[PDB]
């Protein structure tokens, strides 16, 4: 839709322009050395950095100087929500299958209430780190059926 | 056998009847025997294709920087051009494997289904072991035995891990292994993973 | 090289002697003597070696 | 195996008064000193008893690596110079592949020891020639001729309670000279002998309150 | 002892010390990584 | 045995005082490859 990359556009340099001003005019009411000026240098190469790897991932750049998701599908700009999207897929699946576990494995007690309040760190910590399982395990399950429930709904 | 922990006792999971058996699933991931199968079955697979893969990659590497030979690095063996167009060759690998991989999987269903040919009633085959196949695929007669699971096993578990390796330090070098090799062997202290960081 | 070539030696004799002589008398020429001595392997590896 | 129960077999850290009762005083260089209490289950006091062996044989070697090279500097031939400052020494290879080599080699060492604790006698290295019967073990003293080559930690030499006593009070002691020696560079910048020496010239007032 | 392990293993306290250490984590890739709005990697 | 052992590890490494006259044995490991070490012999 007209998006350039801000590699090219030009209000993009303008705020990053207008950034680095302010900072440099405030960056000139101390010492040159005080620690605090020297932070201040520092937030401004930091900033200045930011701009410039914006600069360098096809960020494609708004009409106003600000950059744009693509999240339309074409892999060419998916270094913003495909890849970052399946990781935090893995990761949610991991916490969402390894706390199913502990508590399908805790219910086998006598008051599973005083297990749930109080976790079991040692079978905490021996379940916990299977997360590299759970798209498989989870995955045989449903194969196996065991995943779901059909007419069992309230006391267990 | 061989527990890779001398302290550590083995889970019922893995008795020792399997081939290359060490208790070695710390996660325990093949509780289930039917899934202990299908990672048997994978393992398998993912060992001989890799054991393929890190032949192709550092053979050809060798005998071209030996001056016997002259072909492009296995990354650089893509835009080469051939005889036949990539998108030809991948679709007819796409139509064969097609094929020969369901048969596989039928067979894993199956022990013992999609045995014969189906074009020809003869010449078929002699019922196998699954993940061993019969006569057309071991022609010297080679007796399955002990020792030889054990060995194919281990080899490709470390293909797989040679494999990944080819694979990681590509990507951080994009240089030829064997290279990596010859600047190690020139200095192991001074080439190292440190130092390319 | 001889040095040590030979220190092993005259140590592993002297194991060897002391390890051999509650079988026969305590006596020099009852041991340290190896034509009635001889075949150890399995008995002493350690010093063997 | 001796035991240092209650009375002048026991002679108090706190004089007039009666230690803990989980206190027996088995393991040498007890004197019924734990006012928290933290060895009061017995999983617990093993564990911290191996800790603490552990910890005194380390600073053993660690002071004996700080004290030596800067005697032999002062007098000796060789100058090894500030200790503390050895650890930035610039040698052959960088500092990370140090780190990773001695973290590699130092987690299959440990990593077995640390089996053999959760495991005894599952983990040893002591070969078996035919008819001589081996030892046993005694965790944190393993025996057999890899690490008890001279025959000390079994009998003739001393009763063996006396001369694990005698190394948990050398290794308490070089654990203080171990914080003393990195405290010190903290506040001063010379070596142990140099604070050393400076206190023999001016007792009365080279001090810590000496500023 | 154990009790003071079974209180330690009351909620609450776990929690905290699980959210600090994750909090540490987050804070430490942002230094190390400024601003990180993208996936620069593939 | 501890001698016995320590001394083992002895008379096999001694070798590698004057190993040989053929490039040394290795184009790495700088300490004193074929430089072979009975350098304190004369001059
Ligand atoms: C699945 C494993 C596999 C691996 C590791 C590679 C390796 C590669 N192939 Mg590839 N191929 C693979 C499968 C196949 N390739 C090809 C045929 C080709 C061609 C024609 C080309 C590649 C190219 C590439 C490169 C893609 C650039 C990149 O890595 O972005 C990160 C990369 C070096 C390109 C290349 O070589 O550029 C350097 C290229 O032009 N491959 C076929 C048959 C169709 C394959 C079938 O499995
Ligand atoms: C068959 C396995 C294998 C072998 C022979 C090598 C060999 C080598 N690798 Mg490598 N590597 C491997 C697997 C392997 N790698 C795997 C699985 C990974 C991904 C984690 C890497 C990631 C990696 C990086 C990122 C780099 C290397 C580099 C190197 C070279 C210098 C060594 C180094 O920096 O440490 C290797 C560093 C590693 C992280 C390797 C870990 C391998 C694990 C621990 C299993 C190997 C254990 C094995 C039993 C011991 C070696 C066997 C060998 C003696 C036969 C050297 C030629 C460096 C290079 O090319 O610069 C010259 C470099 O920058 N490797
Ligand atoms: C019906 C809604 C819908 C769905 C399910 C998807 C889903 C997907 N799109 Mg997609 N897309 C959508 C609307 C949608 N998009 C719209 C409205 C546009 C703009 C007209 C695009 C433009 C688009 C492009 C250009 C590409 C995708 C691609 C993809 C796939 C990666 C993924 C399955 C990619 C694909 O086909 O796979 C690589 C790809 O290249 N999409
Ligand atoms: C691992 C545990 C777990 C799992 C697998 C699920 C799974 C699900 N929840 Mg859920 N939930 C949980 C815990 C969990 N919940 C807790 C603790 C609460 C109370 C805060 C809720 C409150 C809740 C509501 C209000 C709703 C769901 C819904 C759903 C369903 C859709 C997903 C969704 O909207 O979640 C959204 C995500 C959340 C609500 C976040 C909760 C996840 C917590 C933070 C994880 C807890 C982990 C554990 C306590 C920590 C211990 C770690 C381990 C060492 C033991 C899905 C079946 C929805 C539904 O009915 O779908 C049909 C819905 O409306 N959940
Ligand atoms: C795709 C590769 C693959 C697969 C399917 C298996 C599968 C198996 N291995 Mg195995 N193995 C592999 C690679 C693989 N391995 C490699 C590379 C090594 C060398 C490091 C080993 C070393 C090894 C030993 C020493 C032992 C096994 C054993 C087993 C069996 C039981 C353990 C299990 O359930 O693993 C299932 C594995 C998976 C489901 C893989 C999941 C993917 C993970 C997360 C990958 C890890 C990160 C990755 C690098 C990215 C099972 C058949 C044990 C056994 O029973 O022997 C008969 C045994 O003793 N393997
Ligand atoms: C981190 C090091 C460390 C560890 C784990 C322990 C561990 C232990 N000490 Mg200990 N101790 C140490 C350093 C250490 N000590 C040092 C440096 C000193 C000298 C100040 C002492 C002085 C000391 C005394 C005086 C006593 C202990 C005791 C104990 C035990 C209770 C437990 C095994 C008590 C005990 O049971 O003796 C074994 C006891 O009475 N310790
Ligand atoms: C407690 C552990 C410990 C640690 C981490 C160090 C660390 C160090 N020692 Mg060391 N040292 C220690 C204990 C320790 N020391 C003890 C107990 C002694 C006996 C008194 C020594 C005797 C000693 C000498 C004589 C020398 C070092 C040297 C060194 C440095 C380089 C190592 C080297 O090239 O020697 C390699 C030597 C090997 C035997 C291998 C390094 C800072 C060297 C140094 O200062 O740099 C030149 C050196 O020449 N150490
Ligand atoms: C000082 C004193 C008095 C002792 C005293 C003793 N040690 Mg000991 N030790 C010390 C320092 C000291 N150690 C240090 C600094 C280390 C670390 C290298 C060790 C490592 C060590 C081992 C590994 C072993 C002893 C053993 C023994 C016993 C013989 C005896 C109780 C041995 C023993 O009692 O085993 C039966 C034994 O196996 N010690
Ligand atoms: C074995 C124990 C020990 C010994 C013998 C010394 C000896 C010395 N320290 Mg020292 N120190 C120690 C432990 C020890 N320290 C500990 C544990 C710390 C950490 C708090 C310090 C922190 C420290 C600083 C910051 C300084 C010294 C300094 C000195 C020197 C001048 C004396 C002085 O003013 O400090 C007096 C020391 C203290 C008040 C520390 C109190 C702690 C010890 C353990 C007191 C207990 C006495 C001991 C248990 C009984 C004797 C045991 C044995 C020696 C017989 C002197 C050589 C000064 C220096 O560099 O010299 C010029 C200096 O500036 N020390
Ligand atoms: C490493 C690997 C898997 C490793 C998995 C491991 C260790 C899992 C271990 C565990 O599960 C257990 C055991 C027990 C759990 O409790 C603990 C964990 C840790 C969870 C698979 C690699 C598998 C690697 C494979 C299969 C590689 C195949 C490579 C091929 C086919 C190469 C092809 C090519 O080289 C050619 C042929 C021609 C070239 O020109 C082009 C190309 C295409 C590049």
């Amino acid at each position: 839709a007209g998006l350039t990359p801000c590699k090219e556009s030009k209000a993009f340099a303008k705020r990053e322009k207008q950034s680095v001003k302010k900072l440099n005019s405030s960056l000139k009411k101390y010492a040159p050395d005080s620690a605090p000026a020297l932070a201040i240098q520092a937030t401004i190469d930091k900033t200045k950095r930011r701009f410039e790897n914006y600069g360098k991932f096809g960020l494609l750049c708004g009409s106003d100087g600000l950059p744009h998701l693509i999240v339309s599908g074409d892999q060419r700009h998916w270094g913003e929500f495909i890849t970052p999207g399946v990781l935090f897929l893995y990761i949610a699946g991991w916490i969402g299958w390894v706390g199913r576990s502990y508590l399908i494995a805790v219910s086998g007690e006598k008051k599973p209430a005083m297990r749930e309040i109080i976790i079991d760190v040692e079978l905490a910590a021996r379940i916990i780190p299977r997360g590299f399982i759970w798209p498989v395990a989870a995955y045989r399950e449903l194969i196996n059926g065991d995943l779901v429930v059909d007419d069992a709904d309230i006391g267990y | 056998k061989g527990s890779w922990l001398p302290g550590l006792q083995s889970p019922a999971y893995l008795d020792g009847s399997l081939a290359g058996d060490n208790g070695f699933d710390p996660l325990a991931l093949a509780e289930d025997p039917e899934d202990l199968r299908w990672f048997v079955q994978a393992e398998l697979v993912n060992g001989r294709w890799a054991m393929l893969g890190v032949a192709g990659m550092l053979i050809p590497e060798v005998l071209t920087k030996a001056g016997l030979l002259n072909a492009p690095e296995w990354y650089d063996a893509g835009k080469e051009t051939y005889f036949a167009s990539s998108s030809t060759l991948f679709v007819i690998e796409f139509i064969l494997f097609h094929y020969v991989e369901i048969r596989r999987w039928q067979d894993i269903k199956n022990p013992g289904s999609v045995n014969q040919d189906p074009i020809f009633k003869s010449y078929s085959l002699p019922p196998h072991e699954c993940g061993y196949p019969g006569s057309v695929f071991n022609p010297l007669n080679f007796a399955p035995t002990l020792e030889n699971k054990e060995k194919e096993l281990a080899n490709g578990r470390l293909a797989m891990l040679a494999f990944l390796g080819f694979l990681v330090q590509h990507n951080v070098t994009g240089k030829g292994p064997f290279e990596n090799l010859q600047q190690h062997l020139a200095d192991p202290w001074h080439n190292t993973i440190i130092q390319t960081i | 090289t001889h040095a040590y070539s030979k220190a092993l030696l005259f140590l592993g004799s002297g194991s060897v002697i002391h390890s051999m002589e509650p079988l026969v008398g305590y006596s020099p020429d009852k041991s340290q003597n190896m034509v009635l001595m001889g075949g150890l392997r399995k008995y002493i590896p350690i010093t063997r070696t | 195996t001796v035991c240092e129960p209650l009375g002048p077999d026991r002679p108090v850290w706190f004089p007039g008064t009666a230690p803990p009762p989980w206190l027996d005083g088995s393991l040498p260089g007890d004197f019924g000193f734990d006012p928290l209490g933290f060895g009061s289950e017995p999983e617990s006091l093993r564990w911290f008893a191996q800790a603490e062996l552990m910890h005194g044989r380390w600073a053993m070697l660690a002071v004996a690596g700080i004290l030596i090279p800067e005697i032999l500097q002062k007098w000796g031939f060789m100058e090894e110079f500030s200790w503390y400052t050895a650890g930035e020494r610039e040698y052959f290879a960088d500092p990370w592949t140090l780190f990773v080599t001695q973290m590699a080699l130092m987690g299959w060492v440990e990593g077995r020891r640390w089996m053999d604790y959760l495991n005894p006698g599952s983990v040893d290295i002591e070969p078996r020639f035919p008819n001589r019967k081996n030892p046993t073990p005694d965790v944190g003293y393993p025996g057999g001729l890899w690490f008890d080559w001279g025959n000390w930690g079994r009998g003739s030499p001393e009763p063996v309670m006396v001369l694990r006593t005698k190394e948990i009070k050398n290794g308490r002691l070089a654990m203080l000279a171990f914080v003393g020696f990195w405290f010190q560079v903290v506040y001063t910048g010379q070596g142990p002998l140099d604070n050393l020496f400076a206190h023999l010239a001016d007792p009365g007032h080279c001090n810590i309150f000496s500023a | 002892m154990r009790d003071i392990k079974t209180y330690l293993s009351v909620a609450p306290v776990l929690s905290t010390l699980w959210f600090g250490a994750l909090a540490g984590l987050l804070i430490e890739i942002n230094r190390l990584f400024p601003d990180a709005l993208s996936f620069p990697f593939f | 045995l501890f001698p016995l052992l320590i001394l083992l590890l002895f008379t096999l490494f001694i070798g590698f005082i004057g190993i040989s006259f053929d490039n040394g044995g290795m184009d790495n490991g700088i300490a004193e490859l074929t430089i072979l070490s009975k350098w304190l012999t004369p001059s």
